[PDB]
């Protein structure tokens, strides 16, 4: 789960880390009134969307007058912003962060993630601030320094200093950096974070470290013990259908193709999408049926897949699971007649009563094609289009 | 045959709950040696004919089981995993889905330090066709044989199981390592158990996007696996930076794509298959 | 701004007030797993919508098995619940609260609000728990006891004790109640609440006071200093158009009539709706134009009013304001043009250039009727339908 | 003529901000005696030709003004209202919209205890046609006269202003008491200032839904208001339990409906008008 910049900044403030003075606004009036609450200009105005590359898209600006602030707000609130990290629709801007401008001396990079490989929370620092860190890591991997939190001891100051020195900081900047490393490391462990990114971590002309931007990711699996974070979720940033699916114990992710897929199992779902690709098809979505393929759940899945008009055919592929195939075939039919499915549905059943069910489908009369095995079913749907 | 067999005595933690009850009957019927179970506060009663204990230690004493299967909800899983480690269970199989990544990170450290083995979490389990079943997988599609399988996906395993039963090969032992970002046992730990297993003539290694467990195993395979290995990677058509069902199934920072994994499996000379339909077919070539 | 029951219960917990053990769930699996976390049955399952009368509508039940819990969750998540306090659409259920059942001995009523008349925060207690408090207050007003917080001293224990005795409590129940009074009084002053309602405040068979239900309202004007509450807002419970309007500094409230109104001024807006009613019309909405009647703002208002299909005509009534009447007429045309308004728009301008503007409207060659004064404009729109 | 007049010297708090600047030029040009303004940190400068002070007290000394107009954002309004009460301003006019209900509840108690007068908050202001203008209302629609008006709505006032200018009557002084739940001056406070004003021959009292200020004034009018009173209540078509723009405009627990207010104004013998179109017309009957 992602957080907005303004939400991360609030969190930093709670742990005493430094961020610029700012206010999150929902109306142009709030936006323009933030001016004088902050002080003398100029000010930074930033659209608040989960994606990055907001700068490039023109969603971040430095302005000089209260009027310019109002103008920005008017221009964006309620609109969708498309950056190179958002799909083609972009994400809805419902808040503008208005903060004080910062006198930038130098731009650094500080970040942490769980390293799957070493099974540790790893922190990374670099002097290449203001650049997408994956570029740096590919081109100049030697400019990224790392430390790993020891689960036995927790973050230690020596690790903070280590990074501080490798970046070539000295004096009070070494203390400041250490304290920030310690803060972030703690927030990470305490709030069950999955990812932290301060890009850029700035050294101000006046000689202090300050977190200009902030990007947090929380581990969804831990929300049951992160009540505050739970409340901070902003569904407006996600494809609504994803949440809708989740209520029904389905894992949905839309793609661009014309062949819908309904499979039970994350692996089998990804496999099915691939074999349809192999045979010239274009998968239109990933949908994993978590719950038992009951009538109600299967109906729901159909509603969701078909919410997209690019869909020309649907491939159902159900291996085993805790529901007898004949019952599944039953549900698939009700689903089709009740939802009013127009496109042709290819089905591949496997397990208890697989053949009895495939007959039920075939005798139904509807445009349901019972496939004889994976590859056939693949060819069938690809063919149906 | 690795990990478990006809002789493995098993207890179930979360034994009296929904999934625990159900999947235990399935194991009992398959002939698995369930000797009992643990549910704090229900010690001193019987369920499915076996004795139920208050703590994992009381169970281990009274039965001498050495493996534990866990059907305990995420929030309490770390406590129960550590309880088992601490009562001396040497083999832990965790079905539970949704355990916080940070809990696993700590649990892993303790597993390795204490010499305990854990398959999971968020996995189907482990089965040795004919002798033992610990998990949710359907027992009637396997058949005693010579192919060993390790997979991050459970359902993908059932496709491969089926193919190898039909081409008549059968399976030695099927291992579902789970779909989480940090599992208790990865590819190389199970690969190596097969290499040393007489009953296993060839290996089917199934993976998916995210992480680098495939690649790392590839490298290991090349240098220490002698038996023939056929591998399949799911997720070629997957979009970047999106969890695909499995918590561990996500392409992050452009790393862990289906293709790099294939590429690296091939370098180590592994029989890759682009369609999970032809897994059986490729085994005919060995 | 309203809060969900589960949210108020969390807040009570923070201030140490007693509420039953429970869990807010977003999936049937979470719902069913709450069972065993809570303990032995039976359990209460409650849909979480801002409105009341959830019981009647069958949104609250006591169940005996995990399956029953799952069943309830599956039946409601994702659906809208209609109670006698929601409009005809009802509110979307996105969470089920699952808490332990309570052995009820007696049901009381405790609540607080700002009494406009006496200019104080007033607390009310009654032995008539489990009944809509406005009934009790009309039929048996002498059954409701009140106390008022002294702004000089803050809540004092003697006030809590008085109510406790008037309700006829004695023993440890007097203490418990005093403490609850003190807590709620505090939360009220600290979180800038507008309203508090514990209905029922229960006395358990085991002899303790416990808050079975909770209903809080926060003063929206104070959110700038209640960061946690700001995060707790659930836009899903409101008419989306209301929020959409607010981004554009417009106050919108949908009604059922066919004559849309766009006025500048809350009072003039309510007046306009009334005079249209007087002359046989049926106002379809209240919309107060907060910002300057600028082209962009006027366009937006049109989009929102017309989002309703019952609308057959639109009455614009703009008196003075900080925009020249001829510029307003310009914007109204550009709006009718960009939006593509099918229905007839009656306009009443008044102030600088009112004469000039009305001409611009009439010469435009669009379905715009410039009215000569309030009553005419009223008759005109009523007529146009 | 009540509250203000040609002689009232005024300072503006929040004087150097957007609204403050603008609406001050308008008051300057109308001839209101603006003697200066306050904006912490800008003391010792001039703006719109007047002197700017750091504190309300410095201003009161250097100019001897007795009324203050506030154009300060909600978050700091209570501070500024209380500072003015402290530096001895006897008349406070607060335009600001959005002040927390609980702040006003405290501020009200202070106002009354310290004998200070406040019109607002969340209101258009106060004007004495020809002599003084403090607020946002457009000056050119009023004309020196004999009708006094009190209103919870600002725009509704402009309708009535206009009607009474056209019917030739003119206005003594126009008072916008504001749209908040707890204002600093209600109906009865302003009603009674008119009853004792020679220049005011009749009164136009405009209210809306929510609260009971109308009702309470009714009862007061019957017993202590002798001059003729014509009232209009907005909000007959308003739904229950929904804020209608104004924070104070909401029917709560079924109380404060447009009709009960009409009913009670009539009982006190007030000329109620069902269409704000005929406000002028009803004044012709007095
Ligand atoms: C673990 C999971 C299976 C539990 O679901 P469930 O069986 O419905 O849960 P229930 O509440 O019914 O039962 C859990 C039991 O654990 C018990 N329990 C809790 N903490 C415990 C602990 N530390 N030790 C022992 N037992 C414990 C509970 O008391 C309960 O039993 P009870 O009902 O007798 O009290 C479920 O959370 C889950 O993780 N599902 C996803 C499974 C999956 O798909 N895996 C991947 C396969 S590819
Ligand atoms: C109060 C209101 C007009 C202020 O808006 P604004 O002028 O755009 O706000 P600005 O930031 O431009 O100006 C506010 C000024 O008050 C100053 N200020 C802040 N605290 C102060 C204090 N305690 N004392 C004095 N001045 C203070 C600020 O410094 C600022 O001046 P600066 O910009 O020179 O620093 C606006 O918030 C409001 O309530 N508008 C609604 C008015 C309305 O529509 N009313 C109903 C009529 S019916």
């Amino acid at each position: 789960m992602n957080l907005h910049e303004y939400q991360a900044k609030q969190l930093f403030a709670r742990y005493g880390l430094p961020a610029p003075v700012g206010y999150a606004c929902t109306t142009p009036r709030e936006a323009e009134e933030a001016a004088s609450k902050i002080g003398a200009g100029p000010w930074v105005v930033k659209c608040q969307v989960h994606a990055g590359g907001r700068g490039k898209a023109g969603g971040v600006k430095v302005v000089n007058s209260k009027e310019d602030i109002r103008a920005f707000a008017e221009n964006w609130l309620g609109k969708r912003l498309v950056t190179y990290q958002t799909d083609a629709n972009g994400q809805p801007v419902n808040q503008i962060l208005v903060e004080a401008a910062t006198d930038i001396a130098k731009e650094l990079y500080l970040g942490a993630v769980v390293d799957r490989s070493s099974r540790r929370v790893v922190f990374m620092a670099s002097t290449e601030g203001g650049v997408e860190i994956e570029k740096v890591a590919e081109e100049t991997p030697h400019l990224i320094h790392k430390v790993a939190l020891d689960p036995l001891t927790g973050p230690m100051p020596y690790q903070g200093r280590e990074l501080a020195f490798k970046l070539g900081l000295e004096g009070k900047l070494v203390q400041q950096f250490t304290k920030i490393f310690m803060g972030l490391a703690t927030i990470f462990l305490e709030r069950d974070l999955a990812l932290i990114e301060i890009n850029p971590l700035v050294i101000t002309k006046q000689g202090d470290l300050i977190c200009l931007d902030g990007k947090l990711g929380a581990d969804g699996n831990a929300l049951f013990r992160q009540p505050d974070l739970r409340e901070m979720r902003d569904q407006s940033q996600e494809d609504p259908r994803e949440a809708q699916a989740a209520q029904w114990e389905l894992n949905y992710v839309a793609l661009d193709g014309n062949i819908g897929c309904m499979v039970n199992g994350a692996g089998l779902a990804m496999g099915t999408m691939d074999i349809v690709k192999l045979h010239g098809g274009e998968p239109a979505n990933f949908l994993d049926v978590g719950g038992g393929a009951t009538k109600e759940r299967v109906t729901e899945a159909f509603k969701i897949i078909l919410s997209d008009d690019k869909v020309k055919a649907v491939l159902v592929n159900i291996f085993g699971g805790i529901v007898r195939c004949d019952l599944i075939a039953d549900g698939i039919i009700g689903a089709v007649a009740e939802v009013g499915v127009n496109v042709p549905v290819v089905v591949r059943l496997e397990g208890n009563n697989a053949e009895l069910g495939a007959k039920k489908l075939a005798d139904s009369g509807l445009n349901i094609i019972a496939a004889k095995g994976l590859t056939d079913a693949a060819q069938q749907v690809v063919a149906a289009v | 045959s690795i990990l478990i067999d006809k002789n493995t005595k098993v207890i179930c933690q979360g034994f009296t709950g929904s999934q625990g009850t159900f999947h235990s009957e399935q194991a009992i019927a398959y002939g698995t040696k369930m000797v009992g179970g643990v549910t704090p506060g229900k010690g001193g009663t019987t369920h499915l004919g076996l004795p139920v204990f208050n703590t994992v230690r009381e169970a281990v004493a009274a039965t001498g089981a050495t493996a534990s299967v866990i059907y305990v909800p995420a929030p309490f899983c770390k406590d129960s995993i550590l309880e088992a480690i601490d009562a001396g269970i040497k083999l832990i199989i965790t079905i539970t889905e949704g355990i916080p990544t940070l809990d696993m990170l700590t649990v892993k450290v303790k597993l390795d330090e204490a010499g305990v083995r854990m398959i999971g979490p968020n996995c189907p389990g482990v089965i040795t066709p004919g002798e033992c079943k610990i998990g949710i997988q359907p027992g009637h599609i396997h058949k005693p044989g010579k192919v060993g399988i390790v997979s991050r996906s459970g359902t993908l395993t059932y496709e491969a199981v089926k193919q190898t039963t039909d081409y008549g090969f059968g399976q030695s032992t099927c291992v579902g390592i789970g779909g989480d970002p940090i599992p208790g046992s990865n590819f190389i730990d199970i690969l190596e158990m097969f290499e040393k297993d007489p009953q296993t003539e060839a290996i089917v290694m199934i993976g998916e996007i995210g992480g680098s467990a495939e690649e790392e195993a590839a490298a290991y395979i090349k240098e220490h696996v002698t038996k023939p290995v056929v591998g399949y990677i799911a997720g070629v058509t997957a979009p970047k930076g999106k969890r695909m069902g499995h918590a561990g199934a996500i392409i992050a920072g452009g790393k862990g794509t289906a293709d790099e994994k294939f590429a690296a499996l091939e370098a180590a000379g592994v029989k890759t298959v682009r369609s999970l339909a032809d897994i059986g077919e490729a085994l005919k070539t060995v």
